[PDB]
C-alpha cells in the first residue's frame, strides 16, 4: 500500500531499496531481517530499526476492548 | 588477523606501520610475501622478518597432532554419554559420543526435544555432568526434565540437584544461538564441573529464517554456527547435540534433513526419528562409524 | 614414493607419483572420508601387513575425523591386532585442525617445516576444502577475488607443497551447490587447475557405494564399485 | 577465544569491508578505537561505532531455576477442567500454543475465553496479566467476551464465599466488567503485511505494556493463505513468524496462541515445528473433541469440552 518514501527512510536508503525493486512497505516487510542487511544495508538491530519503523506506518492501531465497546455504544 | 602490536612479542608499532605501507596489513600478507625484498625495500633486518614470521606462524597456525598421541589421549578423553534410552543406545553404540555433532532430525512430534531431554536429563543425573540446553524453538520444559528425573531417581533432592546442572539459555535469532556458543566456549576456556553436554533444539528454527532469497549470508551464519557447533564438539570436547527438521526433497520426493544440502555435511552423526502413540523409528541417518539404515524402535513412555 | 596404482590399485588401474592432486566430491554419506581410511590405512600400516608404511598428514578442516573409526578399521585390517601396533601405525598419522581458511593458511605454510623434517611424509589429507566456502564467500562480498582470495593462496601454496615434497593431496570437497555425474564446480579456479582425477562418490539406495573417476588430462570416466563395511572400503 | 566477524550481526558492506582490512576476529576490532577504525577500513564514524558497539555487546538459568519459573508463573487456564490438566494446568507460558482446527470448531472462542482467564488474578490461580489480541480473520466479537468475562466473575465470586473468606474477595475487587475488556488490545490486521508488520513492533508494545501475559494471533492462517500465492515466500514468513513469537512469549513471559485452519494442519510441513504445543480442535458425531498432536510435556491425548453459552467449560 504505502510507498517507502512516505515511510520515513532516507533518500539514500530509498535509493539504495529502489536498486533493488523495493518501493512498499509489503515488499520491504517480505524480504527476512537477514536479506534487507545487503539491500538496505546496515546491519542487525539497524534493520530492525528500519523494520520497526517500516511497520510503524504499516500496522493497526491498538484498540482497547473497553473502547470497541464504548464505540459500538 | 590484522598486524598490531601485542600480536607477537618484539613487533613495534613503528615497523607495522612500514608493513603496511608495502600493503602488508594481515598475518597471511607477511607470511606469505617474499621477505627478502621487503627486508631491502623497508630496511627492516631480514633477520627480525624471519624470527617475526616463525612466531606468527607458530601462534596463528595449528600443529600436527601425532596419531599415537591422539589414540591415546581420545582413549581416556572421549566419553560415550547414554542417552538413558536403551533401544537407542543400542543404534548409537553404546550412546552419543563427544567430540561429534549429533544430529535428530525428524518432522513435528517425532519426539527430538523428548530424546534430547533424555540425553540432558541422564547426563545431569547418571553422569552429574552439567548439560547446556540451548532452546530456540521453546521446547525444553522444566516439568518435562523433572518428570523424566522423577522416573530415574526417587530421591526429592537428586531431583532438584540434577535439574541445577541443566543450563537452560534461551536463543531465538541465529546471532544469540552464535552469542551463546561463543560464550559458553569462552567459559570452558577460562575454567567445578563444566559443560560436558550441549543440546540446541533446534537449529533449524534459527537457521531457516536466513534461507531464502538470492543472499548467501544464511548459508555463511549457517556455517558459522555449524563452526562454533563443532569448535565446541571437537576442540572442547564435549557431546553437542543438534535438532533438524525433516523437509521431503523437490526432486526424488523423499525425506531429507533441512537446512539445504550444505547443512547435510555438518554433523558426524545424525539419527532420523519418524513415526512408525509414543512408538518411534531411530534410523541412523548419517553415521561415521555404523552402517547408515539400521533402525530400531524407541517408545517415549518407557523413558 | 609411491605410484598412485600402488596405494590403491583399484581406483587407479591405469598407470597414474610426484605430485598429483586429486579431488573427492559427492554428497553426505557417500564414503569421501571413508575412501581417505582406506587410503590412509594403506599408507600407514606396515609393508608386513601390505600397506605403504608411509606417513599420511591429515587436515580435517571439517572437524569430522573419527579416530576411533580408523582404529576401528586398521585393526580390521591387521591380521595380528595389538595394543602395540595400532600405536605404530597411527604413529606415522598426523592431524590437524583448521578452524578457518586463514587458520587453513597459516597453517599451510607451517607445514613446510614438518615436511623438511618428514620425508616419508607422502599422503596428503584436506578434508574438506569446501568447508569454509560460504565463510569466505560472503566475506568477499561481490568481488570474486576477494571471495576466494584465502583458498588461492591456499590452493598455491599446496601446489608449492605438492609439487615440492612430491605429495599427493586427496582434497574432498562436498556437493553444496545444486546440478549445473553431478557436480557443479565452486572453488576457485586456481584449485581447478591443480586436480588431475576428480572422483564423484554416488550413494546408491544401501552399503553399495559408486565412484565414477575422471582423469581431467585425458577426460577418461571409469566407474568403481566399493562397499563399505567394517574392514573400511572393499571394492566390488 | 576467537570470535568470527561472519558471526557478529554487522553491516554485511561493513562486515567485506572489514575482511578487506584483515580484520576477521572481534578480539582484532575490540582494541581498535572508532574513528581510528574508520581510517583502516574506510567505514563511515557511525558505521564504526556501531560496529564496535555490535562487538564490545556480545540468562543461564539452570532448569532448577526454570522450575520454579513455571510453577511460580502459573499456566493459564482454559476454564475446561479436561484441557487444563492435558497442558498441566493451562495454556503454558513462555511458550507457544498452536490451535490447529476445522472451520466452525471453536478456536477463537478459546482464544476470547483465554483474554479474559489471563486476567484472574493470582491469588484465584491465574497470572493476573493482560490479553492481546492479534485477530486477523475479524472474528473477534466484543459481546461474547462481555459474556465471557460475566461468567467468569460468577464463577471467580462463586470460589469467593465456599471458603469463607474475604482475602480473596479482595483479589476480585478489580476483576470488574470494566478491567476486563480495559486489558485486551485488539489488534485488527487485515493482510499478512499489517499482521506481520504488528509482529515485529510488539516487542515494543509489550515493553510499554509489562502486563501483557497472553498474545492471540487469531488466526495466522488467513492472512499467509490469502492474497499470498508464493509457497515459497510463506514458509519463509511463516518460519521467520515463528522465531519471532518464541522469542515474544519467552523474553516477556507470556504465551502464545496461534491458530491454524484444517486443509493436517495447513501452512506446510515447517510450520508443525514452529509452535512447541499443538492443540487440534475437530469433530466427532456432533461432539467436540479436543486433540493433544504435539507437546513436548504431555502425551498424545484427546478430551472432551462443550462450548456452552457460559463460555469454554468441560
Ligand atoms: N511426559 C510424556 N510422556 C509421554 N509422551 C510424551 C510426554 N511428553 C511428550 N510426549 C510425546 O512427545 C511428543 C512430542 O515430542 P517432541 O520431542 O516435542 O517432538 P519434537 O520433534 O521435538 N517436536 P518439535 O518441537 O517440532 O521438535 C508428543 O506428541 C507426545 O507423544
Ligand atoms: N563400520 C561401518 N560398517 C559399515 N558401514 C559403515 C561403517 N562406518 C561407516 N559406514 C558407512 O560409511 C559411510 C561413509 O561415511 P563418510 O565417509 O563419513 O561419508 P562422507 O562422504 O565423508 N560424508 P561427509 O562427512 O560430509 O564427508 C557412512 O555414511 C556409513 O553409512
Ligand atoms: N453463544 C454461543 N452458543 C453456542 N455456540 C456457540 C456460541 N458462540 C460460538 N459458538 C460455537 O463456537 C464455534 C466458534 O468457532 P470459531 O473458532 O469462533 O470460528 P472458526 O472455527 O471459523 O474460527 C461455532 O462453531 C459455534 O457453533
Ligand atoms: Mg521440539
Ligand atoms: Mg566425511
Amino acid at each position: 500500500s504505502k510507498k517507502l518514501k512516505r515511510v520515513g527512510l532516507s533518500q539514500e536508503l530509498c535509493d539504495r531499496l529502489s536498486r533493488h525493486q523495493i518501493l512498499t512497505c509489503q515488499d520491504f516487510l517480505c524480504l527476512s531481517p537477514l536479506e534487507l542487511m545487503k539491500v538496505t544495508g546496515l546491519s542487525y538491530r539497524g534493520v530492525h530499526e528500519l523494520l520497526c519503523m517500516v511497520s510503524r506506518a504499516c500496522a493497526p492501531k491498538m484498540q482497547t476492548a473497553y473502547g470497541i465497546k464504548a464505540q459500538r455504544s | 588477523g590484522v598486524l598490531r602490536v601485542g600480536l607477537c612479542p618484539g613487533l613495534t608499532e613503528e615497523m607495522i606501520q612500514l608493513l603496511r605501507s608495502h600493503r602488508i596489513k594481515t598475518v597471511v600478507d607477511l607470511v606469505s610475501a617474499d621477505l627478502e625484498e621487503v627486508a631491502q625495500k623497508c630496511g627492516l633486518s631480514y633477520k627480525a622478518l624471519v624470527a617475526l614470521r616463525r612466531v606468527l606462524l607458530a601462534q596463528f597456525s595449528a600443529f600436527p597432532v601425532n596419531g599415537a598421541d591422539l589414540y591415546e589421549e581420545l582413549k581416556t578423553s572421549t566419553a560415550i554419554l547414554s542417552t538413558g534410552i536403551g533401544s537407542l543406545d543400542k543404534l548409537l553404540d553404546a550412546g552419543l559420543y563427544t567430540g561429534e555433532v549429533t544430529e535428530i532430525v525428524g518432522g513435528p512430534g517425532s519426539g527430538k526435544t523428548q530424546v534430547c531431554l533424555c540425553m540432558a536429563a541422564n547426563v545431569a543425573h547418571g553422569l552429574q555432568q552439567n548439560v547446556l540446553y540451548v532452546d530456540s524453538n521453546g521446547g525444553l520444559t522444566a516439568s518435562r526434565l523433572l518428570q523424566l528425573l522423577q522416573a530415574k531417581t526417587q530421591d526429592e533432592e537428586e531431583q532438584a540437584e540434577a535439574l541445577r546442572r541443566i543450563q537452560v539459555v534461551h536463543a531465538f535469532d541465529i546471532f544469540q544461538m552464535l552469542d551463546v556458543l561463543q560464550e559458553l566456549r569462552g567459559t570452558v576456556a577460562q575454567q567445578s564441573g563444566t559443560v560436558k553436554v550441549v543440546v540446541v533444539d533446534s537449529v533449524t528454527a534459527v537457521v531457516s529464517p536466513l534461507l531464502g532469497g538470492q543472499q548467501r549470508e544464511g548459508l555463511a551464519l549457517m556455517m558459522q554456527l555449524a563452526r562454533e557447533l563443532k569448535t565446541l564438539a571437537r576442540d572442547l570436547g564435549m557431546a553437542v547435540v543438534v535438532t533438524n527438521h525433516i523437509t521431503r526433497d523437490r526432486d526424488s520426493g523423499r525425506l531429507k534433513p533441512a537446512l539445504g544440502r550444505s547443512w547435510s555435511f555438518v554433523p558426524s552423526t545424525r539419527i532420523l526419528l519418524d513415526t512408525i502413540g509414543g512408538r518411534r523409528m531411530a534410523c541412523l541417518a548419517k553415521s561415521s562409524r555404523q552402517p547408515t539404515g539400521f533402525q530400531e524402535m524407541v517408545d517415549i513412555g518407557t523413558w | 614414493r609411491s605410484s598412485l596404482k600402488e596405494i590403491e590399485p583399484n581406483l587407479f588401474a591405469d598407470e597414474d607419483v610426484h605430485g598429483d592432486i586429486l579431488e573427492f566430491h559427492g554428497p553426505e554419506g557417500t564414503g569421501k572420508t571413508e575412501m581417505l581410511y582406506h587410503l590412509t590405512a594403506r599408507c600407514i600400516l606396515p609393508k608386513s601387513e601390505g600397506g605403504l608404511e608411509v606417513e599420511v598428514l591429515f587436515i580435517d578442516t571439517d572437524y569430522h575425523f573419527d579416530m576411533l573409526r580408523l582404529v576401528t578399521i586398521l585393526e580390521h585390517r591387521l591380521s595380528q591386532s595389538s595394543e602395540e601396533i595400532i600405536k605404530y601405525c597411527l604413529g606415522r598419522f598426523f592431524l590437524v585442525y583448521c578452524s578457518s581458511s586463514t587458520h587453513l593458511l597459516l597453517t599451510l605454510y607451517s607445514l613446510e617445516s614438518m615436511f623438511c623434517s618428514h620425508p616419508s611424509l607422502c599422503l596428503l589429507i584436506l578434508d574438506s576444502l569446501s568447508a569454509f566456502y560460504w565463510i569466505d564467500r560472503v566475506n568477499g562480498g561481490e568481488s570474486v577475488n576477494l571471495q576466494e582470495s584465502t583458498l588461492r593462496k591456499c590452493s598455491q601454496c599446496l601446489e608449492k607443497l605438492v609439487n615440492d615434497y612430491r605429495l599427493v593431496l586427496f582434497a574432498t570437497t562436498q556437493t553444496i551447490m545444486q546440478k549445473a555425474i553431478d557436480y557443479r564446480p565452486y572453488l576457485c579456479k586456481a584449485w581447478q587447475q591443480l586436480v588431475k582425477h576428480r572422483m564423484f562418490f554416488s550413494k546408491q539406495d544401501s552399503n553399495q557405494f559408486s565412484l565414477v573417476s575422471r582423469c581431467l588430462k585425458s577426460n577418461s570416466l571409469k566407474k568403481h564399485f566399493f562397499i563399505i563395511g567394517e574392514s573400511g572400503v572393499e571394492f566390488c | 577465544m576467537q570470535r568470527d566477524l561472519v558471526s557478529f550481526p554487522l553491516s554485511p558492506a561493513v562486515r567485506v569491508k572489514l575482511v578487506s582490512a584483515g580484520f576477521q576476529t572481534a578480539e582484532e576490532l575490540l582494541e581498535v578505537k572508532p574513528s581510528e577504525l574508520s581510517k583502516e577500513v574506510g567505514i563511515s564514524k557511525a558505521e564504526a561505532l556501531e560496529t564496535l558497539q555490535i562487538i564490545r555487546r556480545e540468562k543461564k538459568c539452570t532448569a532448577l531455576e526454570l522450575l520454579e519459573q513455571e510453577h511460580t508463573q502459573g499456566f493459564i487456564i482454559t476454564f475446561c477442567s479436561a484441557l487444563d490438566d492435558i497442558l498441566g494446568g493451562g495454556v503454558p507460558l513462555m511458550k507457544t500454543t498452536e490451535i490447529c482446527g476445522a472451520p466452525g470448531v471453536g478456536k477463537t472462542q478459546l482464544c476470547m475465553q483465554l483474554a479474559v482467564d489471563v486476567q484472574i488474578p493470582e491469588c484465584f490461580g491465574g497470572v493476573a496479566g493482560e490479553a492481546v489480541f492479534i485477530d486477523t480473520e475479524g472474528s473477534f466479537m466484543v459481546d461474547r467476551v462481555v459474556d465471557l468475562a460475566t461468567a467468569c466473575i460468577q464463577h471467580l465470586q462463586l470460589i469467593a464465599e465456599k471458603h469463607k473468606g474475604e482475602e480473596h474477595r479482595k483479589a476480585l475487587e478489580d476483576f470488574t466488567l470494566d478491567n476486563i475488556l480495559s486489558h485486551i488490545y485488539y489488534f485488527r490486521c487485515r493482510d499478512y503485511t499489517e499482521l506481520l508488520a504488528q509482529v515485529y513492533l510488539l516487542p515494543d508494545f509489550l515493553s510499554e505494556h509489562s502486563k501483557v501475559r497472553l498474545v492471540i494471533v487469531d488466526g495466522i492462517a488467513f492472512p499467509f493463505r490469502h492474497d499470498l500465492d508464493d509457497l515459497s515466500l510463506r514458509t519463509r514468513l511463516l518460519n521467520g513468524l515463528a522465531q519471532q513469537m518464541i522469542s515474544l512469549a519467552n523474553n516477556h513471559r507470556l504465551a502464545v496462541i496461534l491458530t491454524n485452519q484444517m486443509t493436517v494442519p495447513a501452512l506446510g510441513e515447517s510450520w508443525g515445528h514452529a509452535a512447541t504445543i499443538r492443540l487440534i480442535f475437530h469433530w466427532d458425531r456432533k461432539q467436540r473433541l479436543a486433540t493433544l498432536y504435539k507437546s513436548p510435556s504431555q502425551k498424545e491425548c484427546t478430551v472432551l469440552f462443550q462450548i456452552k453459552p457460559q463460555g469454554f467449560r468441560d
